[PDB]
């Protein structure tokens, strides 16, 4: 079986790359690019346009190299993959937060350090667009 | 003449004893050596252009030099005292606090290792210590016991030397070649220490020193530093991404992330050396770094 | 949750589907093909990122079409249980809560509800709304709640979720 | 470290050998004036002949040997006897004392006794060399007058073929010309170039004379610049220099076997004769 | 290395072995006959050359 809360992974999803909503917006824009400057003949469909929709409406960032900024400070320390994504893409605002939704979080390090560490995502956190 | 004793070291003891005919405070530094066996190699050469060349080449941030004597055995240095150094101002004693006193201390080692940068001489031995410090607070160095006279080519040499803290990336994979990078890896390394007052790199031997390396700065990919598969000592670790380096630091400027960047490239045909780091943004601007009379010595 | 590996599928190409350009030909083909499908392995396939390596064309008896095992890497998203995400509301039941999110169809039972958020049948919308009418759960709300069990299914996979945890409501 | 001309060396290991005479006859041992003492013009053999060895002990050294190692146990040899005459001090001790005290600073894994298991004699024999070398490492250092400034021709020699295969698309192989010019530094070793001029210059007259002899003559070679040429700056000043390299290896004597034989009968009566 | 004593141990028994058998062929009189064929290819050789 497998859990998110217990890390219980199987061996094809344990060593796979996470994706937020942001990052996946930025490659869909790419081929929201390639329809209006090139259109070729075909057309795409509905379920692009719902997918795309979706992405912006939950994302929180702009810039490229930003986004790679907030997945490099979440991983120094003793976490997961999955632990990653779960505090870059909701963007957690005070230490007790981000323990509430990562069972696994609160059996590891202090919340001393994880202050330090949320203070670096609210930071970067584009507010208004 | 025996006077006082101070501490240990690495390979050599240092010992405060006034010397003869010269008045100046000399700090002897015996290396243990042996002489009981027979063909035994006693002295090593590692130190002997340093009591025997630094007497010819002059210059303020590089640490001087008066005689030199022993007999395989017992080799005592002679050398100018030294007040303090700079690992007490970090370990331990934390009352010594400089504000806005690092510049200086920058400013004043990338001018030693560019002299010896121009007559062929690499300084492979840095560590959090060696910057000594004296009564009038000139910044110098320690001792030469690693010293080489390298060239235009790059051959292989000596492996797993340096102190693990202060490592450079190509010298942990255990490259056969390397150049000007390795004594402008440990640059940044120092200032790294004096602004937050903590261990930058706390790692252990080659295979720990790795991943506290990685999940900080991050894994040399082929756009950044190309050549990296293809040498036979190599370990595959995770794609670390790269922490930026204006968050983890507290108090600094603008133009004090222009150097830390540029020194932790991985790059060594890329990295900036001595000249083109002083002729940066970050040491000509208003706030001009202090001689020595105001800087605080520790007691 | 959102991820990226590698896929490689088995493609099959009309024999009149030529053209001057053969490489390009079934490119065009891979886009609208694996692009919105779902599968039980890898998950629902969004679009197709960069092409790695292309083989060559296997040729069966019995069967005139043209293979290519064409090696790409395309996202997938494959729920977990335990994975804590945001939902968009899309219609109100007395029943349960029927909430979507993205391409996945979620579930929220009567029991996961708490008694201050009561169903209120009286009005023509759909609510869940408090005794004091502190806040209003009605249809197209950014909400948030909790897998507890997963299920894949063609295309539409399914999730149930939970609400009576805590820190929830209009985020 | 250079000097000027081949006059100024003319002069310099003359008057070690009249330094000796002054303290060997004011002591009523030995008769002044007599052929058992050496002649200054009989000591170039010396210098020969054991320097000759010295390549030939380094070549079958465990493990590989680097380049500028082997380099720099010639310049030990001959600022040596400079001041001083080679029949107070036997040879056979200062080439292998040379050599021992020129295996550090390259940064080159050895140890004490990799370095004496080289030799063809019984393993007691070699505990005895080492500990007359002991006797002469201190007095070696004080005689090179506080002088370590030295680069091996080897080490400028890479820096040229990185320029003929890049410049050049024609010369793209380096193996065939790193042969041929391995020779010629060699030869010229033995004579007294190093100490007369600039170890740059050395590596860059290597090129142009294993290229001359080959047929392959660079004519647009000269007009270029690399890096001030790693010598002088005017153009007629480059010439006639490498044309006095060539000239003392065509010159140069090698060492006579029925005069080997003969020297070192006569240098054995100097040291049994008590300081002699 | 490491300096004190120590070294005196396998002193005289690395000195007799040093390398499994080391590379000493005598293909060449004492490998130097191929260097003088090396240097007299290269003052003969193909060359091309005008008149």
């Amino acid at each position: 079986e497998e859990d998110a809360s217990q890390l219980i992974f199987p061996k094809e999803f344990e060593t796979a790359e996470t994706l937020l909503n942001s990052e996946v917006h930025m490659l869909l824009e790419h081929r929201k690019q390639q329809n209006e400057s090139a259109e070729d003949e075909q057309e795409l469909s509905e379920v692009f346009m719902k997918t795309l929709n979706y992405t912006a409406r939950f994302s929180r960032f702009k810039n490229r190299e930003t986004i790679a900024s907030v997945r490099s400070l979440l991983l120094q320390k003793k976490l997961h993959k999955f632990e990653l994504a779960c505090l870059a893409n909701l963007c957690p605002e005070t230490a007790e937060e981000s323990k509430a939704l990562i069972p696994s979080l609160e059996g590891r390090f202090e919340d001393e350090e994880l202050q330090q560490i949320l203070d670096d995502i609210q930071t970067k956190r584009s507010f208004q667009y | 003449e025996k006077l006082d004793f101070l501490g240990e070291g690495q390979f050599a003891t240092v010992y405060k004893a006034r010397d003869k005919n010269t008045n100046q405070i000399v700090a002897i530094k015996k290396i243990k050596l042996g002489h009981r066996s027979e063909a035994k190699d006693g002295i090593n050469r590692t130190a002997l252009r340093e009591i025997k060349l630094l007497q010819e080449l002059s210059h303020p941030n590089i640490i001087g030099l008066l005689d030199a004597f022993g007999h395989k055995s017992n080799i005592s240095l002679v050398f100018d005292f030294m007040e303090t150094d700079l690992e007490v101002i970090i370990k331990d004693n934390s009352l010594v606090l400089t504000p806005s006193h690092i510049k200086a201390y920058m400013l004043m080692t990338l001018q030693g290792l560019e002299y010896l940068h121009q007559h062929w001489i690499l300084h492979r031995d840095l560590k959090p210590n060696n910057l000594l410090l004296d009564e009038n607070g000139v910044l110098k160095l320690a001792d030469f016991g690693l010293a080489k006279s390298f060239g235009s080519p790059n051959r292989a040499y000596t492996h797993q030397v340096v102190t693990r803290w202060y490592r450079a990336p190509e010298l942990l994979f255990g490259a056969r070649m390397y150049g000007v990078g390795v004594d402008m890896w440990a640059v940044g390394c120092i200032l790294a220490e004096l602004l937050l007052r903590v261990p930058f790199l706390p790692g252990d031997s080659d295979l720990d020193q790795l991943t506290r390396i990685f999940e900080t700065l991050g894994t040399p990919t082929e756009e950044q530093w190309p050549d990296m598969c293809s040498l036979p000592d190599y370990v595959t670790f995770k794609s670390f991404p790269g922490i930026p380096l204006h968050h983890i630091f507290s108090a600094a400027g603008d133009d004090l992330l222009d150097l830390i960047q540029g020194l932790f490239l991985f790059n060594p045909c890329a990295r900036i050396t001595a000249t083109q780091a002083l002729k940066m943004k970050y040491f000509s601007n208003r706030p001009g770094p202090t001689p020595g009379c105001q800087l605080p010595r520790p007691n | 949750m959102f991820y990226h590996i590698s896929l490689e599928h088995e493609i099959l190409l009309h024999p009149r589907y030529f053209g001057p350009n053969l490489l390009n030909t079934v490119k065009q083909k891979l886009f609208t093909e694996v692009e919105g499908t779902c599968t039980g392995k890898y998950g629902f396939v969004i679009a197709v990122t960069t092409i790695d390596n292309i083989g060559a064309g296997v040729i069966q008896p019995g069967r005139g079409f043209v293979l290519y095992p064409v090696k790409y890497k395309a996202i997938v998203f494959r729920p977990f249980k335990g994975e804590v995400v945001d939902a968009v509301v899309t219609q109100v039941n007395k029943v349960g809560l029927f909430t979507e999110i993205g391409p996945m169809s979620c579930f929220i039972s009567r029991h996961s509800i708490p008694s201050e958020m009561e169903f209120d049948p009286n009005s023509n919308p759909p609510c869940y709304k408090t005794m004091d009418e502190d806040i209003v759960i009605q249809q197209d709300d950014e909400i948030r709640l909790k897998i507890v069990g997963t299920r894949v299914d063609k295309n539409d996979i399914f999730a149930i979720g939970s609400l009576m945890d805590d820190y929830l409501g209009l985020v | 470290w250079t000097f000027s001309s081949e006059e100024q060396l003319a002069r310099l290991r003359a008057d070690a050998n009249r330094k000796f005479r002054c303290k060997a006859v004011a002591n009523g041992k030995v008769l002044p004036n007599d052929p058992v003492f050496l002649e200054p013009h009989e000591e170039m053999t010396l210098c020969k002949y054991y320097e000759k060895r010295l390549l030939e002990f380094c070549s079958v050294f465990k493990p590989a040997m680097p380049r500028s190692v082997v380099g720099t146990a010639c310049m030990y040899f001959k600022r040596f006897y400079l001041n001083n005459s080679v029949m107070e001090y036997h040879p056979r001790i200062i080439m292998l004392t040379c050599a021992f005290l020129a295996c550090k600073v390259d940064e080159f894994n050895v140890s004490s006794p990799q370095f004496v298991g080289n030799l063809r004699e019984s393993p007691l024999g070699q505990e005895k060399a080492l500990e007359q070398i002991l006797e002469y490492e201190l007095l070696l250092i004080q005689q090179l007058n506080f002088h370590l400034i030295v680069h091996n021709p080897y080490r400028p020699f890479e820096g040229f073929l990185i320029d003929l295969k890049t410049r050049y698309p024609i010369l793209e192989n380096p193996e065939i010309l790193r042969k041929t010019a391995d020779d010629f530094l060699n030869r010229i070793a033995l004579t007294d170039a190093y100490l007369l001029y600039t170890p740059s210059q050395i590596a860059l007259t290597a090129i142009l004379s294993s290229a001359s002899r080959a047929g392959i003559t660079m004519e647009s070679y000269l007009s270029e610049s690399l890096m001030l040429k790693e010598n002088r700056t005017c153009l007629s000043q480059l010439l006639d220099i490498m044309k006095s390299m060539r000239n003392l290896v065509k010159k140069y004597e090698p060492p006579r076997s029925e005069e080997v034989a003969v020297l070192k009968q006569k240098l054995e009566r100097c040291h049994s004769a008590e300081l002699a | 290395h490491v300096p004190e004593l120590e070294m005196l141990g396998r002193l005289g028994y690395l000195n007799h072995v040093r390398a499994a058998s080391p590379q000493d062929l005598a293909g060449g009189y004492t490998s130097s006959l191929a260097c003088h064929r090396a240097l007299q290819d290269a003052f003969s050789g193909l060359f091309w050359q005008p008149s």
